RNA sequence: GCUUUACUGCAGGCUGUCGCUGAGGACUCUCACUCCGGGAGGAGGACACCGAUAGCCGGGCA
RNA sequence: ACUCGUACGGUCACUGAAUCCUGCCCAGUGCAGGUAUCUGAACACCUCGUACAAGAGGACGAAGGACCUGUCAACGGCGGG
RNA sequence: CGCACGGAGGCGAAGAACCACAGAUUUCCGAAUGAGAAUCUCUAACAAUUGCUUCGCGCAAUGAGGAACCCCGAGAACUGAAACAUCUCAGUAUCGGGAGGAACAGAAAACGCAACGUGAUGUCGUUAGUAACCGCGAGUGAACGCGAUACAGCCCAAAC
């Protein structure tokens, strides 16, 4: 047959990929050579294209301009703090040891000095849990315990604009525009709807995968789709 | 580096290349990797000298093993030009051999002992 | 007696064992780090270069090259082209990597001839050859009684017809006799059957 | 369309090899231009 | 052209093994090698990556 | 490439607004997990063999399979007497 | 005073036309090389990559072309096998790189009419559809030797 659509996804070609020239920045981690003595104060509260999520523009004590991570609550006027001595407030942004347990943070660093990886999306929020001279496990939004080098950075609070996800589109216009911007394609074609050539499932008379769905992880590129390696499917049982 | 066992003092290096410099105007010495290399199986080498800056290593390598297992005594010297300057040559040398001093020998004889009690 | 020379040959009889063990674990890292092709003011193997006909001349210049390593790296097949005709991790070129550096290496000298090549080590993923390579314009050599013949123009990307002598060893033309009836005068004027 | 200078040039040159073959020539040769280019039936480079 | 539990193969995934590969049938290590860090330095570590080979799956493809 | 992206994410599929609901079946097939035991290639290894080699037998034994469990909003099934 | 016999006119005995050779001139684009560009433009140029080096583009090299030939790489299918997978087509078609007026080869770690024998290399005639291969099917297929052509042998590395 042909490629399917996923095959032609990893292409890289327009289409597929996301409207970067229209992205405003890689929220990252200030550096700090060590100490403390930085800290700058809220400017504005933008919207970033690329998250859908708030966020805010920063000017530090040396007159650096960049774009945070709003955490809720931020407000303009308000001045946050970078660094192992950063106040424990929402917003700051400290190492893992200095944050007390039991505090929500987000937008968490994996390896040190990365420059924040996991809990981005809006209103979501990672969990410190168990403190160490060696790891610090912290639960992500997944519900998963990430165990993690307490010298991972990260910003105390929940990220803005929490509860996106409760309203309904209502209508695909409003989808369309969503998906306009980001690395997506849109919309979505069942692969039963189409012609045995262009999709394992296909063809018949009538739509119907003609084999099962849960597929084994070693299938190859082009066989891998429907459920992928499904540990079970269902809802009951 | 590879085949250094020990560091030679600035000081132990000055007097070795002094003599040197005597050696070829008094007795002889030979000039050049290869014809110090005949000269300690022909056994008539009585103090080799081998530069620590050369590369690749390889040309020197052995060196250190062969006067070893032919007792005659030898001596590291941090650059190669020098040495080949200390051998009176326009283009420093990797290593050269003291082909039987000459009013040195005094010297030459407490240089090798002043190794050897460098180990 | 032994020649200064016989040392550093008899050394890498055995790459592996000794000292030039441990310079060669310790160069790599920096070789590793240099590009693909690198001159040198100084062969590694000076026995060997000078055997293979080196000299400390005007003209005679030295690169190590660096190839990636394995065998063949063939794509699969676009239109139908059947199963005894399907190559892709299973088979290798027809030409030895250190052909693959000599002609690398006299690319990025446009001008210079190339003289031969040695093997100077190589890690798990790539292999490394000096290769010397000569100026048939300096008069330095043009007038070398023993290496004036390499001016000639018929002499010209001389690498590039194999005409090296590893080019040769690898056109199955060592051999004067027996098993050799395919490759010697000229592959191609054998219909490529060595 | 904008022409540049060149392609002016040649435009010029075309036009002019579109002139008749001078009536000296008939009679110098005792006896047809087989480059005559209309500008609506036939059609330039470019 | 298309399908599959047609025949035969190939990608590809999984896995054992050999090389890269080092010090002291479960272990420690650091020095190659990989990743993070502007850096200092941190994480990982003879594993992983890559070359070779062996067994299973293998209309994604021929 | 996704990605100036990080589970309120995006990938791969199915169904097709709201509303009321969505029964029974894990035997086969698929997927996933486990597994005493069995099965399971090559290298290294033991015995014999060959002044070497071809070779004969043994030994250990991965994934996988047997086998066991989970799963049908997974392919599908919901008869006869 | 071209092809090309017109009109006007001109040149040539100061030896023109015409021909051989050597020289002069030789616009722009073009490997195209200062930079850009559908043959033009903008403000001193070996651009790029290299060797030598007075380390200064100072001195040099490369690039691209050519009917086919040649050498090094990459490498099909139709077709044949009365299907077809090995096999064949075929190392053919096609592609990538490169040289020369010829290329390549070449002075034995050869041969092995086993000899008290030959004596670099190509090539031609033969050896021979032989030996050998092969779903031992279809098909594939040498060599030593011999008769010829032409002949020509040498240089390093190391020892000292
Ligand atoms: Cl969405
Ligand atoms: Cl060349
Ligand atoms: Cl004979
Ligand atoms: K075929
Ligand atoms: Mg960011
Ligand atoms: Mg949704
Ligand atoms: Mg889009
Ligand atoms: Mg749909
Ligand atoms: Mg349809
Ligand atoms: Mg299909
Ligand atoms: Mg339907
Ligand atoms: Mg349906
Ligand atoms: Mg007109
Ligand atoms: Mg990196
Ligand atoms: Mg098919
Ligand atoms: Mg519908
Ligand atoms: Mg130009
Ligand atoms: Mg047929
Ligand atoms: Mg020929
Ligand atoms: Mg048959
Ligand atoms: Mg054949
Ligand atoms: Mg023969
Ligand atoms: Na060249
Ligand atoms: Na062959
Ligand atoms: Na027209
Ligand atoms: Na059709
Ligand atoms: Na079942
Ligand atoms: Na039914
Ligand atoms: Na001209
Ligand atoms: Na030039
Ligand atoms: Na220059
Ligand atoms: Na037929
Ligand atoms: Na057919
Ligand atoms: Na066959
Ligand atoms: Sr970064
Ligand atoms: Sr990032
Ligand atoms: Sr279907
Ligand atoms: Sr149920
Ligand atoms: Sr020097
Ligand atoms: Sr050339
Ligand atoms: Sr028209
Ligand atoms: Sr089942
Ligand atoms: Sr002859």
């Amino acid at each position: 047959g042909r490629r399917i659509q996923g095959q032609r996804r990893g292409r890289g070609t327009s289409t597929f990929r996301a409207p970067s020239h229209r992205y405003k920045a890689d929220l990252e981690h200030r550096k700090v050579e060590d100490g403390d003595v930085i800290a700058g104060t809220v400017v504005d509260i933008e919207h970033d294209p690329a998250r859908s999520a708030p966020v805010a523009a920063v000017e530090f004590e040396d007159g650096d301009r960049r774009l945070i991570l709003a955490p809720e609550g931020v407000g303009v006027g308000d001045e946050l703090q970078v660094g192992v001595s950063a106040e424990i407030a929402p917003g700051n942004t400290l190492p893992l040891a200095e944050i007390p347990e039991g505090v929500p943070v987000c937008n968490v660093e994996s390896s040190p000095g990365d420059g924040g990886k996991f809990a981005r999306a809006s209103g979501v929020n990672a969990q410190l849990l168990t403190h160490d001279r060696n790891v610090a496990v912290v639960k992500l939004p997944s519900g998963e315990m990430k165990r993690l080098d307490p010298q991972c950075r990260a910003t105390i609070g929940v990220v803005a604009g929490g509860g996106r996800t409760d309203k309904p589109f209502v209508k695909a216009g409003n989808k369309h525009h969503k998906m306009k911007a980001r690395g997506t394609k849109w919309p979505n074609v069942r692969g039963v709807a189409m012609n045995a050539v262009d999709h394992p499932f296909g063809g018949g008379g009538r739509q119907h995968p003609g084999k099962p769905k849960s597929i084994s992880r070693n299938a190859p590129p082009g066989r891998k789709v429907g459920d992928i390696a499904s540990k079970r499917t269902g809802r009951g049982g | 580096p590879v085949y250094v066992d020990f560091d030679v003092p600035a000081d132990l290096e000055d007097d070795a290349l002094e003599a040197l410099e005597v050696a070829r105007d008094t007795g002889a010495v030979k000039k050049g990797t290869n014809e110090t290399t005949k000269s300690i199986e022909r056994g008539s080498a009585e103090l080799v000298f081998v530069a620590e800056d050369v590369q690749p290593e390889e040309i020197v390598m052995h060196i250190p093993e062969l006067a070893d297992e032919k007792g005659v005594p030898f001596i590291f010297v941090e650059q190669q030009d020098d040495l080949g300057h200390a051998a009176g040559l326009e283009v420093g040398s990797a290593a050269a051999a003291v082909t039987d001093a000459g009013e040195a020998d005094a010297d030459v004889e407490d240089i090798a002992d002043k190794v050897e009690e460098l180990r | 007696a032994r020649s200064a020379y016989s040392y550093i040959r008899d050394a890498w009889k055995n790459p592996g064992d000794g000292q030039l063990a441990e310079l060669q674990w310790q160069r790599q890292q920096e070789w590793r780090n240099e590009g693909a092709v690198e001159r040198i003011e100084r062969p590694t193997r000076l026995d060997k270069a000078r055997s293979q006909g080196y000299k400390a001349k005007q003209g005679v210049i030295v690169a190590r090259v660096s190839v990636r390593k394995g065998s063949a790296r063939k794509r699969r097949h676009k239109a139908g082209r059947r199963s005894k005709r399907q190559g892709v991790t299973r088979i290798t070129r027809r030409k030895d990597i250190q052909r693959v550096a000599e002609e690398r290496a006299s690319r990025t000298f446009p001008n210079l001839r190339v003289l031969n090549s040695y093997s100077v080590g190589q890690d798990g993923r790539q292999k490394w050859h000096e290769v010397i390579l000569i100026d048939p314009n300096h008069p330095a050599i043009q007038n070398d009684d023993d290496l004036s013949w390499i001016c000639a123009d018929d002499q010209a990307d001389r690498v590039f017809r194999g005409l090296t002598g590893a080019g040769r060893r690898n056109r199955g033309l060592s051999g004067k006799g027996k098993g050799s009836e395919k490759t010697r005068p000229s592959l191609r004027s054998n219909g490529g059957k060595g | 369309g904008k022409k540049s200078k060149a392609t002016k040039k040649r435009l010029a040159k075309l036009d002019n090899q579109n002139s008749r073959v001078p009536a000296w020539v008939m009679l110098k040769t005792d006896r047809r231009n087989h480059k005559r280019r209309h500008w609506r039936r036939n059609d330039t480079d470019e």
